[PDB]
């Protein structure tokens, strides 16, 4: 029961790590959106980074 | 003689359509510059990283 308990708190730890992982509102990592664009020259073409959720 | 006099009213012309066109021409570099900066705040609004308040 000891090492059930140290595992469910370590579960939640997770989720706190994931949900705090933002630079001004945006996250690639947290699971709120797919991809974020970047942008790459002068015409607006973008430079993509697909979101690696955790 | 009275040609060749009137020649002054036409020279008087064309140095006022070159003081127009003058004029023109500073508000162009006026205009122009506005328009690039308009282009870079698009440019930069396009990003879908920023939020709500800098968009």
């Amino acid at each position: 029961n000891a090492l059930k308990s140290d595992f469910d708190s370590l579960r939640d730890q997770i989720t706190k790590a994931a949900s705090n992982a933002k630079f001004n509102g945006v996250s690639i990592a947290n699971g709120s959106t797919a991809k974020l664009t970047f942008l790459a020259n002068s015409d607006g073409s973008g430079f993509t980074v697909t979101a690696k959720t955790l | 003689s009275a040609t060749a006099n009137s020649m002054n009213a036409v020279k008087d012309s064309l140095q006022r359509g070159q003081s127009t066109i003058d004029v023109a021409l500073a508000a162009g570099d006026t205009i122009t510059d506005l328009l690039g900066k308009m282009k870079e705040k698009a440019l930069a609004a396009s990003d879908t990283s920023l939020n709500t308040a800098s968009f």
